[PDB]
RNA sequence: GACGACGUUGAUAGGCCGGGUGUGUAAGCGCAGCGAUGCGUUGAGCUAACCGGUACUAAUGAACCGUGAGGCUUAACCU
RNA sequence: CGAAGGUGUGCUGUGAGGCAUGCUGGAGGUAUCAGAAGUGCGAAUGCUGACAUAAGUAACGAUAAAGCGGGUGAAAAGCCCGCUCGCCGGAAGACCAAGGGUUCCUGUCCAACGUUAAUCGGGGCAGGGUGAGUCGACCCCUAAGGCGAGGCCGAAAGGCGU
RNA sequence: AGGACCGAACCGACUAAUGUCGAAAAAUUAGCGGAUGACUUGUGGCUGGGGGUGAAAGGCCAAUCAAACCGGGAGAUAGCU
RNA sequence: CCCGGCGAGGGGAGUGAAAAAGAACCUGAAACCGUGUACGUACAAGCAGUGGGAGCACGCUUAGGCGUGUGACUGCGUACC
RNA sequence: GGUUAAGCGACUAAGCGUACACGGUGGAUGCCCUGGCAGUCAGAGGCGAUGAAGGACGUGCUAAUCUGCGAUAAGCGUCGG
C-alpha cells in the first residue's frame, strides 16, 4: 500500500529544520526544552 | 489409488520430469556414473535401457529415434559407435545398481547407477 | 485447535512413548576385504562383497 | 579411574539430543561408536564428535584402556535460549527463543 | 506403521525376445508432378502399467533379540 | 576451630513462630525491655523478569525447474567453474532522479544474522575505492508562496503587508 | 469535432475465489469500468481542531475522527465494579 | 599437553585460601528439565487427599520392635476466591 | 519318583507416579559502594556583542567512544605553592 512516510529532506528541513523551528516564539520554547531534557539529536541534522 | 499403476512421479510435473531424466541420461553416458537419490536410481533405470536397446541394431533411422529422446548427439556419438559391440551378449540389464549410502545435504537414500562393463 | 486445560507432564510423556530412534545395530563385515559397512551399502572405500566397485 | 566430557551450548534442544543419547546410555564404547557413526541426525554429528572426546580423556588423562571401557552415564541438559523476535501477520510479533543445550559424556568403567 | 510375495534350493521387481493392444502407411530411397503433394517400398513403424518365458543386473556368509525341559497343593492313574 | 542467606533434620509452643544442629556458604548478626512503620500476599483479564504448555504439532513467504561432473574443504541438494535443462525480454534488462549512507570490491572468519546447512552473503575483522573549466547543484533570473526596513493594526504575544 | 466508440499503459475497485494466528493491520489469480478528459502523475507550497476540507459518506485530516495527537489542569470524577 | 575443524567446547596441569570462585565469574532459592537408586504400575475409572493397611526396600537399636520411603486394596469425599 | 487334569499363582515394565542423592536453566534472598532523595549551615543569586547557555567538527603514539581542550587543540606564557 502507499504507506504514509514518504519521505524527503526538502519536505523535512523548511517544516522541522533548525531556522523553522526557532523562527518564531511558540516554536523556540521546543528548543529550549529539548535542551533542558538533554537531548543530544535537537531535532534533524542530516 | 494407484492400484496397479506405474512409473513414480517424483514430485515434478510430467513436463519437468521427463526434462530431468533426458538431462541425467545425457549426463550418465558421458561420465558413466552417477549418484542420484534411491528412486531416480531406480528410474533412471527404466528409461536408459531403452537406449542402448535400440543402439544394437543400428540402422539409420535409429539416430534420430536416439536422437528425438535425447536431442544430444554427442551423446548420440558415444552411443552406436562404442556401445554396439560393448553389448551385443547382454539380453536385457545393463545397469548394476549401489546402494552407496545418505546424503549429508538433506538425508537421502542416495545410490549410484553404472553402465556394467567397467575397466576404468 | 486451542487447548481448554493444560495437560500434565504426565500424559506429555507417555505421548513421547513411541518417538524412540531405531537402532541401526545391524552392521555388515566384507566376504573379502574383513571392513565394516552398513548392511547392502558400500564404505567410505569403494568396498561391496569385495570388489573396488566405485574406485573413490 | 573416571572420566567426563561436556559440550556446552550446543546448538540444539533437549529432546534432540535425547533421543540418540538414550540407545547409547549402558553401552560399551566401541558398540557405541557404531550406533553413532550411522545414526543419520545431525545430534549423532554433535555427541559423537564428543563421545569420542571423551576416550581421550581416558587414553591421555585416566584409563588408556579404550576395549572394555564403558558409557556409564550420560545426560543433555538444558542451557540458555537466544530469544530473536520472529514476525507474525497482522502487525503482531512473536518472542522466538533459539534453543540450546549441553550435553556430558560420562565415561568410567564399572 | 501392519498383512502378503520372494532373497542365487531364486520369476519378487527392472531389462530383454515374442505375442497382445493402441495410433495409423515411420523414416530413408525411387517414381509422377515446374510446385504444394501423390504413389510404391508398407496395415509398414512406433508402441505406458497388459500376458508368456529368459536370471542380464539388483535382491549376500553372516551379525542380531529370542535359550538351556518349565512353580505351589490336592485328586485320579503309573508301581 | 565459620554471621546472614540457602538446603535437610530432631526438638518446642494453642497458632502467628521459636530453639539446637548436618551440608553449602565466606563477613557480617544481634539478647532482654521498649520506640517508630515502605510491617506480613494466591487472586485485582494488576506490573516486571524468567520458565512451561499447545509440540517436536504448524509453517519455511508466490506451483520460473532442475539434473551432473570437477575442485576448494574437516563435512556440499544451496558456494566457484564447466555442461545441458527451465523462466523474464515496454521485464524478473540496462541507466538516473527521490530516498537509503559503505550497502561496491580483495583477503579472512562462521559464535551470532540469512525461517535450514553453509567453505557462500547486502553478516562480523582488516584494508581499499568515489579523481570533472563542459555532468547536477552551488551560482545569475522569477512563479505558487514564506518572512518582511519604514508602516498600518492589535490586551501581550502576534496577525497583514510595501 | 467528440466530457464519442474498441483496447494496452496509467487508474479505479464490480463480481467470485483464496486468505482472513494472512505472503499483506485490505492483498493475490480469473475475469470487470474507463482510458484526450470534469482525467492521471511527479515535485514545491497554503488552509487547521469547534476549526480545515468535502461532486456530501458525518467521509478525510499520518492504520485511530459525531471533534485528531502530545503535554498540562490532574492522582479529574465514578452512589460503579 | 591430548581430542576438535590450526572452531566452539572440554578433560588434565600450574596459580590461588577455594576454579561443585573461570571471565554468562560472590551468594545461586522456586517454577521448569533431566540422571541414578528404591517402591507402586498395563481389568482400573472420577478434585487425586484423609482413616485403615499387606508386602517389599532401607537407618537402627538391640535383637522386642519403633523411625523413614512406597503404599496394593478399602471407608468417606464434587478445588479456591 | 514320573503322568493327565483341576485350583491358585510372582519375577516382565514402552512409559508414568512418589521420596532421596546429583546437577541443569534461572538471577530471587543476605551483604556491598565513588548512586540518588530530603535537609541543617554559611556563600553565591547569574552567564551575555573586549560573543553565552546548548551543540557540530576537529586535537594524542592511536581504531573508536567518554573527559579535557580549540589550526597555540589531553595543551602556551606568567607569578606561586
Amino acid at each position: 500500500m502507499k504507506r504514509t512516510f514518504q519521505p524527503s529532506v526538502l519536505k523535512r528541513n523548511r517544516s522541522h529544520g533548525f531556522r523553522a523551528r526557532m523562527a518564531t516564539k511558540n516554536g523556540r520554547q521546543v528548543l529550549a526544552r529539548r535542551r533542558a531534557k538533554g537531548r543530544a539529536r535537537l531535532t534533524v541534522s542530516k | 489409488m494407484r492400484h496397479r499403476k506405474s512409473g513414480r512421479q517424483l514430485n515434478r510435473n510430467s513436463s519437468h520430469r521427463q526434462a530431468m531424466f533426458r538431462n541425467m541420461a545425457g549426463s550418465l553416458v558421458r561420465h558413466e556414473i552417477i549418484k542420484t537419490t534411491l528412486p531416480k536410481a531406480k528410474e533412471l533405470r527404466r528409461v536408459v535401457e531403452p537406449l542402448i536397446t535400440l543402439a544394437k541394431t543400428d540402422s539409420v533411422a535409429n539416430r534420430r529415434l536416439a536422437f528425438a529422446r535425447t536431442r544430444d548427439n554427442e551423446i548420440v556419438a558415444k552411443l552406436f559407435n562404442e556401445l554396439g559391440p560393448r553389448f551385443a551378449s547382454r539380453a536385457g540389464g545393463y545397469t548394476r545398481i549401489l546402494k552407496c549410502g545418505f546424503r549429508a545435504g538433506d538425508n537421502a537414500p542416495m545410490a549410484y547407477i553404472e553402465l556394467v562393463d567397467r575397466s576404468e | 485447535a486451542v487447548q481448554q486445560n493444560k495437560p500434565t507432564r504426565s500424559k506429555r510423556g507417555m505421548r513421547r512413548s513411541h518417538d524412540a530412534l531405531t537402532a541401526v545395530t545391524s552392521l555388515s563385515v566384507d566376504k573379502t576385504s574383513g571392513e565394516k559397512h552398513l548392511r547392502h551399502h558400500i564404505t567410505a572405500d569403494g568396498y561391496y562383497r569385495g570388489r573396488k566397485v566405485i574406485a573413490k | 579411574m573416571e572420566t567426563i566430557a561436556k559440550h556446552r551450548h550446543a546448538r540444539s534442544s533437549a529432546q534432540k539430543v535425547r533421543l540418540v543419547a538414550d540407545l547409547i546410555r549402558g553401552k560399551k564404547v566401541s558398540q557405541a561408536l557404531d550406533i553413532l557413526t550411522y545414526t543419520n541426525k545431525k545430534a549423532a554429528v554433535l555427541v559423537k564428535k564428543v563421545l569420542e572426546s571423551a576416550i581421550a580423556n581416558a587414553e591421555h588423562n585416566d584409563g588408556a584402556d579404550i576395549d572394555d571401557l564403558k558409557v556409564t552415564k550420560i545426560f543433555v541438559d538444558e542451557g540458555p535460549s537466544m530469544k530473536r523476535i520472529m514476525p507474525r501477520a497482522k502487525g503482531r510479533a512473536d518472542r522466538i527463543l533459539k534453543r540450546t543445550s549441553h550435553i556430558t559424556v560420562v565415561v568410567s568403567d564399572r
